[PDB]
């Protein structure tokens, strides 16, 4: 009865949202036609967190798909679970943003934002109680980043107290897809710092590394990356949907994770990610799950935790589990890696337990870590943005959209200040 | 005639209440449907004309999931549907959220139902408040409810069976914060506060019951056994009857000092049972063992001020007198110089009932030793620095500020806890 | 512990100073 | 011998009369055909030589639809076809339309049929006028009928069960206007006016009956139960019999102050029933709770002047005396300094009958607490500014003027309601 | 070091209060 309003933005956001809704429908026993086919009371007990009931047994996702070009959501509708979404929740433009955050935020986003907020308000007003909004999108893209930041600002203005959750696909370190990724990321991070209450960072190269090393897949398409992201998205909120021995809602996770308002960026990971060959060979135990969680390779962010220090870390376990086992494992990890954990926080672990594991898995565990390691990700973004902005390459595309040059400097200053605060709390000594 | 109103606040409160009410239903023969196939149930149950017995309890939570678990589980036809009170938004481990913004209407409705319950009681020994010091629902809403109860009901004895954060192991981050806040709140409202630690009960289950994977169900079963032993004198007759009012008079030396350690004995599994005598002296020694205490607090560091023993089963006053004489003559146990007696023995002829499917074995004798001792200042010393370590950087302070708190509230709470430390030192020293 | 006690005392002194300034 | 004539004016009047007469038929065993397979029905029904019992009621409305629903429904062979009086054109929420132009011939025929009823009654306890303050039919025609009844019958007790507009929720726009007009009219004609609010009864249904979608049928059933409890002492014997003439003498201190709040207890569904004992003390406390009050007016703001209790079922005078003593000792309940007793208790041995298809459970005890208190001035204070805010712009005034009204009538009604406010303040003050 | 520095801060605040008295 604590509803969540899902929003997908851009091509990557729409694909991630489609995969996420496929996964959630699979978990809740929802067929592509909307009818419940789960044969489980617990699936329907808290289905209202994501779905609303239709005239019959049909369940419509509380999702809003947003884009400036119709091709992405045409593909979404052609997908296996494209028919669950209400056709009114597809808000599309006609001319897509050419990877231009200025186009997606000021010129072409201004017209579509009214319809987007109309749909968002219509979905929110139907909710009995609203935990918040979750926006899945990709930094480094025109329509995605632009429309997402604009909508996040609008929703923050309309619903200040409500929780705001962000799944941002930050551009990868080594191989960049588009050239204007540093501009788009720098402009979007400035908005996310001020508006998004909780923001979680994903990198495609980190996803590729984890799916090639742990899953040991040979030809990983974007579908598999979306599968991992969707697994994290489901596992973060399974405590709202299922009974838990020690449940923790999104607001509880945010309170236990965020020490100071600006330091709300998190890296996430899902366990157990097991290769098909070693599925039988691996033992599903609490220590094994914790060991896989705390591996640097398991992190879905490019930034590696060993360089930084863990400010906080929430761990949401799923399955019939021993709270003593979980707590002892968390304490043992903190004691063993006390160098990597902040000294001025006595306990850096927020453990939550849910009694319902995902289908097929006896046990599972999602990890959400606020660590100063993300400082290096922001620093790399700065090293690219400053270098390209010095020569003002591709600046005229943003300038012709009615964007002042001073906005770039302000965004860079904000992101550098965030880096500075991360470093200050990384090297902060108690007393 | 000896009615006691039970309040269960937060996830921990409701989960220990599940075990407590299962234990009471088993003890009094009440089926989960509500009725049983004299008048000893009147302490915890009020009977209707239909013959069905309904508990005098109130399940309070700002989260709906935990209460809906009870609404769906076996005890769905036992409890009163309106007595189960559920919120809409969880406190999110924010004492401010549970005490200033969300908790207002919920606690108002809680007072309404508590009033309906108290109007149905001829006598009223007091309230049994079971919450979790260290969570927004438990800390904030429980503190607000206790404040309202102190305002309106007045001199009724409120016994807070609080669960405090463990020294090293924990599950939350702002737990020292809201623990300090709740401690400042309940220093002046509850009459007797019983301290409990999950780490201590986990250790108990590991070494005694030989459970290598203890869980909250086992912890709550042990706590329920402790509370049943505490209340057994109200429901079942026996030599040396003890009362709820007698707890404070024999146990609280000064109004500020009312936090108490609890230890149940024997804690033995079904497998190793009936292998030793389990005599009165042995079980008393086991109860006084530092390991058996349900708080991570070595009693050897401090000095016992008062010790109330609740004996259950085939126990004779001479046996308890000899056992307490041996305990006094024991040199490891050290008492304060100003309390030459320091002992309150109370026996009952009802042996502890064993929950089927539990790990405890059927023992014909049992001891619940609840002690006021100055050693408990150690746990307050631990929370006093676990708090101040974050409060130096003002970490997570904005979260509490957002729901109507000030830095002054944290300052006042922390100063009050330091004053409590000083008072513990003052009473402990001659 | 003594540090944070003296810090709360310092905070109270600062609040008193601000009130005096008002 | 104890006949009471029922009048139902307007849509609300007829729709509450449907529930009332269904309840009376169920209570007295009258099948909807008209006859049953003593003389307790004489209060509400007059028996014919053939054995068919016809109610002493009159359904008055200027709209044919509501009356035709009764003429077509199950109760078509019960009521007198000419007693069902139907108009041609609706009053269109216009007090002037219902009081000056359309209502004339209708009220003439109404007095004719009312005289024919009164000629068939040996005794006559009074009139029960059920209308809707806030609509042309109920307000205008009802006021005109009340004036004519006061002129011709004289001292007969007219009890008006009016449904006033709710504070915030409403269904009409000129409801403040015609409500003020009708209140000015009925201040000087009715003997005891009982206030009812749709918002308050909706709250009662939502909280007590757990109905998330309350409707007019539910509201009318609650009103019918209240009126049946009010009339129970006329039809069924019991200790402490209370009469219609006794209502005013023990309830109306001054002729102007005769507006009174109503509260029924218990209001519990079948599922929630037999979870509580439902003792006399508990039901009395529930009746005195502001939430159970059938008017959106917190009694804590004012002071109680008189409280008449109608108990139904297995109630003993000792229990009612203990309950009323507890109420008097209660600090929250505040009475006027000039009324030391302020209580009129009356018991009856007939439990309230349950309407099949309703939500109320079969309870062996029932309380109807009808109170004169100075808090009621608050609703008049709400309507007094709701009126003048519109009246400053003279909005919708031409609609009233067209059917034979003047600005002087509005001014006089507003000044009269202000005088009523002043009277309530003066009676409340020492 | 931090204790002595912040104690000096306390002493300065107390002296300021006394001066303002
Ligand atoms: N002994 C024991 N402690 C428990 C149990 N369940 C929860 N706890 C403790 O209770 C604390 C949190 O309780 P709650 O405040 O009620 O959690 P909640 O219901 O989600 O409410 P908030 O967290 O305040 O929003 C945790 O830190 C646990 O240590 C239990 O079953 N047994
Ligand atoms: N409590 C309750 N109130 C009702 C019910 N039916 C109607 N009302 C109220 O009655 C008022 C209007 O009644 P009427 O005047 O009789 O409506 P009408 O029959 O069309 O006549 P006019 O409105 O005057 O033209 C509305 O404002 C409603 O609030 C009912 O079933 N229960
Ligand atoms: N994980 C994942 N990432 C994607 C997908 N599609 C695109 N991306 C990445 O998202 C980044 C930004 O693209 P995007 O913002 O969606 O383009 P836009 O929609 O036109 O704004 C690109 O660099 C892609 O590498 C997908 O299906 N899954």
């Amino acid at each position: 009865m604590r509803e969540i309003v899902h929003i997908q933005g851009g091509q990557c956001g729409n694909q991630i949202g489609a995969k996420f809704w496929e996964v959630v429908s699979d978990e809740h026993g929802i067929d592509p036609t909307g009818t419940y086919h789960g044969d489980s009371d617990l699936q329907l007990e808290r289905i209202n967190v994501y779905f609303n009931e239709a005239t019959g047994g049909r369940y419509v996702p509380r999702a809003i798909l947003m884009d400036l070009e119709p091709g992405t959501m045409d593909s979404v509708r052609s997908g296996p679970y494209g028919q669950i979404f209400r056709p009114d929740n597809f808000v599309f433009g006609q001319t897509g943003a050419g990877n231009n955050w200025a186009k997606g935020h000021y010129t072409e986003g201004a017209e579509l934002i009214d319809s987007v907020l109309d749909v968002v308000r219509k979905e929110a007003e139907s909710c009995d109680c609203l935990q918040g909004f979750q926006v899945c999108h990709s930094l480094g893209g025109g329509t995605g980043s632009g429309m997402g930041t604009l909508l996040i600002s609008k929703i923050r203005e309309e619903y200040p107290d409500r929780m705001m959750l962000t799944f941002s696909v930050v551009p990868s370190p080594k191989v960049s897809d588009t050239v204007v990724e540093p501009y788009n990321a720098t402009l979007s991070v400035h908005q996310l710092v001020e508006n998004a209450d909780e923001c979680m960072v994903l990198d495609n190269e980190a996803l590729y590394d984890i799916c090639f090393r742990t899953l040991k897949l040979t030809t990983p398409t974007f579908g598999d990356l979306n599968h991992l992201i969707s697994a994290v998205m489901s596992g973060i909120t399974c405590c709202l949907r299922f009974p838990g021995q020690l449940n923790a809602d999104l607001r509880k996770l945010a309170v236990n994770l965020i020490p100071f308002p600006r330091l709300h960026f998190f890296m996430v990971g899902f366990t157990p990610l097991t290769s098909r060959g070693s599925q039988q060979y691996r033992a599903l135990t609490v220590p094994e799950l914790t060991q896989q969680m705390w591996d640097a390779k398991n992190m879905m962010c490019a930034a590696d935790p060993r360089h930084g220090r863990y400010l906080t870390a929430s761990a949401l376990f799923r399955g019939r589990m021993s709270t003593k086992e979980v707590d002892e494992q968390m304490l043992n990890v903190q004691n063993k890696n006390s160098s990597y954990f902040v000294e001025w926080i006595p306990n850096n672990v927020k453990s939550s337990v849910c009694d319902i594991p995902p289908k097929g898995l006896k046990m599972s565990a999602t990890f959400i870590g606020n660590s100063t390691a993300i400082q290096e990700m922001f620093k790399r973004v700065s090293e690219q943005f400053t270098a390209m902005f010095r020569r003002k390459a591709f600046l005229h595309w943003y300038t012709g959209e009615g964007m002042d040059e001073m906005e770039f400097t302000e965004a860079e200053s904000n992101m550098n200040d965030l880096v500075s605060e991360y470093q200050q709390y990384q090297d902060a000594s108690a007393e | 005639m000896r009615e006691v109103i039970s309040i269960h606040i937060g996830q921990a409160g409701i989960q220990v209440g599940n075990a407590c009410w299962e234990l009471y239903c088993l003890e009094h023969g009440i089926q989960p449907d509500g009725q049983m196939p004299d008048d000893a149930f009147n302490t915890f149950f009020s009977e209707t004309g239909a013959g069905k017995h309904v508990p005098r309890c109130i399940f309070l939570d700002l989260e709906p999931t935990v209460v809906d678990e009870v609404r769906t589980g076996t005890y769905r036809q036992l409890f009163h549907p309106e007595q189960l009170i559920s919120g809409k938004e969880d406190a999110a481990n924010n004492f401010a959220r549970g005490h200033y913004t969300i908790g207002k209407e919920i606690v108002d409705l809680a007072l309404d139902r508590i009033r309906k319950l108290a109007d149905n009681c001829t006598g009223l020994q007091g309230f049994l408040v079971f919450n979790a010091v260290g969570g927004g629902t438990g800390s904030g809403l429980g503190s607000l409810l206790l404040e309202r109860l102190s305002v309106d009901y007045g001199k009724k004895s409120k016994l807070g069976f609080t669960v405090y954060p463990s020294p090293q192991v924990s599950t939350a981050v702002v737990e020292p914060y809201n623990s300090v806040l709740s401690t400042h709140s309940l220093l002046e409202h509850t009459d007797v506060a019983v301290m409990l630690d999950n780490e201590a009960i986990y250790d108990i289950c590991r070494r005694s019951l030989d459970i290598e994977r203890p869980t909250y169900t086992n912890l709550n079963r042990l706590i329920a056994q402790v509370i049943s032993s505490l209340t057994a004198s109200l429901r079942f007759d026996g030599a040396l009857n003890v009362d709820i009012t007698e707890f404070q008079t024999n146990l609280v030396p000064y109004p500020r000092i009312h936090f108490m350690l609890s230890s149940y004995a024997p804690i033995i599994s079904a497998e190793k049972a009936y292998h030793e005598q389990l005599s009165v002296a042995e079980i008393t020694n086991a109860a006084f063992e530092p390991a058996s205490m349900m708080v991570k607090c070595d009693p050897r560091h401090g000095k016992y001020m008062a010790c109330c023993l609740m004996y259950r089963g085939d126990v004779v006053p001479k046996d308890v007198n000899a056992s307490v004489a041996t305990i006094k003559t024991k040199r490891t146990i050290q008492f304060v110089d100003w309390c030459p007696t320091g002992f309150k023995c109370g026996i009952n002829y009802q042996p502890p009932t064993v929950v089927p499917g539990g790990d405890l074995a059927k023992v014909q004798r049992a001891v619940c030793m609840i002690s006021n001792s100055t050693a408990i200042g150690e746990i307050f010393s631990r929370l006093d620095h676990k708090f101040d370590l974050m409060y130096a950087k003002r970490a997570f302070v904005h979260w509490y500020v957002g729901e109507g708190m000030e830095e002054g509230e944290f300052s006042e709470a922390r100063e009050d806890l330091a004053a409590l430390e000083k008072d513990f030192e003052e009473v402990g020293a001659e | 512990k003594e540090k944070m006690m003296m810090s709360l005392e310092r905070d109270k002194l600062a609040a008193r100073v601000d009130a005096l300034e008002q």
